[PDB]
């Protein structure tokens, strides 16, 4: 229970470092090259592949 | 962009269910406001052939 409310905190922190663009949402972040494939994945793994 | 037409639809179409509710209101109030009229129109057309009735046997009496 302590580790899913960790995790369920940690995703309220980050929802609060997000931009809106009135009922949009954009943001910046920073992965690397060599990680680029399995972000891709989960990229794709996305409900519309954004 | 793909996401921009789909939120322009969405409060489009927010707006438009939001004005065939409205409209579909103010249809109703319109044909309850048409029949109040009626009822009003059927109570004066009552009272006309009571005042034509109450002349006539007023006539009739004299």
């Amino acid at each position: 229970l302590w580790t899913r409310a960790q995790d369920e905190v940690a995703r309220l922190k980050a929802l609060e470092e997000l931009a809106s663009g009135r009922f949009g949402f954009a943001l910046l972040g920073y992965v690397p090259v060599k990680a680029k494939p399995k972000v891709e994945e989960a990229l794709a793994r996305h409900k519309e592949s954004v | 962009s793909k996401l921009e037409a789909i939120l322009s639809q969405e409060v489009e179409a927010e707006i438009q269910a939001l004005l065939q509710e409205a409209e579909a209101k103010a249809e109703a109030v319109k044909r309850e406001a048409e029949e109040k009229a009626k009822a009003l129109l059927q109570a004066r057309e009552r009272a006309l052939e009571a005042q034509y009735r109450a002349a006539l046997r007023r006539a009739e009496s004299a």
